Parts: structure tokens; sequence; C-alpha cells
């Protein structure tokens, strides 16, 4: 369960 | 307008209103837990930082914001099997933007060049830095191609001012 591609906001 | 700049802050973490590269860094993600290269971010600051200051305040931020989302529009649509990464057959379908068609397996030879995963994959932190280098590549093939069909002939003099002046 990784962040998606770019800029991670809070929450995942 | 408070857009870009509520992004700005939570990338900020010791508030000097300065984008360091540790910050940008660790507040980007390349999809696999591993940490976003830093190559990538050296070239993505550098690009935008104007004094120097190995940066980004609010101003030089916007451009990065753009600069990152643009890349990852590219990635998203290429990515259709969604992995988080893209493969081989992923890659030709990617690349092609660079004008001319390359051969199959010379795939091969950029996903071995630019992954730093390994899996036989390309990462969207390594996509952004495989392009940098391949636009970088270009320019100084274009400078030569004015006959513009994907072929230059060269002399001895003109091929060493070609690799010395990768940088
Ligand atoms: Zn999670
Ligand atoms: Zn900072
Ligand atoms: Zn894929
Ligand atoms: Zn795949
Ligand atoms: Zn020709």
């Amino acid at each position: 369960n990784p962040p998606p591609p770019g800029f991670i906001m809070h929450g995942n | 307008q408070s857009f870009l700049w509520n992004v700005f802050q939570r990338v900020d973490k010791d508030r000097s209103g300065v984008i360091s590269d540790t910050e940008l860094q660790q507040a980007l993600s390349n999809g696999t837990w591993t940490p976003f290269n830093p190559v990538t971010v050296r070239s993505i600051i550098s690009m935008f930082d104007r004094e120097n200051k190995a940066g980004v305040n609010f101003s030089e931020f916007t451009g990065v914001w753009k600069y990152i989302t643009d890349w990852q529009n590219v990635f998203r649509t290429y990515d259709r099997d969604n992995s988080g990464m893209i493969d081989k057959n992923e890659l030709k379908q990617a690349l092609s933007g660079f004008g001319y068609r390359l051969s199959d397996q010379f795939h091969d030879i950029l996903i071995r060049k630019f992954d730093r995963q390994g899996r036989g994959q390309i990462a969207f932190d390594d996509f952004i830095q495989g392009c940098i280098v391949l636009q970088r590549l270009t320019d100084i093939f274009r400078r030569y191609d004015t006959d513009q069909d994907g072929w230059i002939q060269v002399s001895y003099e003109q091929y060493l001012s070609m690799v010395f002046s990768i940088v």
C-alpha cells in the first residue's frame, strides 16, 4: 500500500 | 492561489520558506516505498532554483509543482496496467514523444540504465530522470540533425564536443 507516484498528501 | 500555497507548506518542514532537497524528496513518492531518486530531486530543484539556494520558494515551487504533475500525467497514461511501474511494453508506448521510433530492445538498454529498483521495470522517479537525460541527449543531437531525418553525420571533434557538452 505505497503512496501513488508524485506528491503525497497526508492520509496516503 | 492557496492550493499551490498549501502544497508548499506541507512540504516545507523546517518552515524556513524554502523547500530543501531533503524536504521535497521525502514528500515525494516513487510508488515503491523506496526513497525518491535524489538525483531526480536535485535536478528538478536546480531547474527552478534561481538564486543557488539549493531549494525553491513559493515562486520557484510553482514551476516545480507544474513540472512534476505534468510528468505524473505522462506516467499515469502509459502505466495502463496501473502497477505503479512502467514495463518495457509500456515504455515503447511512452518514449514515442521523442520523434524517432526506437528499436524494440533498445528499450532494454534504457531500462538497464535508469532502473534503480532492478526489477526489470521503471518507476516514476526513475522515469523522470531518464527522460531528463534523454532530452539532454536529443538537444545535442538536434544541433547536427539539420536534415531532420533522425540521422546525423559528424566529425571526430564534433563527436567529442557532443560528449563533453553533456554537462
Ligand atoms: Zn496506507
Ligand atoms: Zn524548508
Ligand atoms: Zn505497468
Ligand atoms: Zn506491467
Ligand atoms: Zn539525411
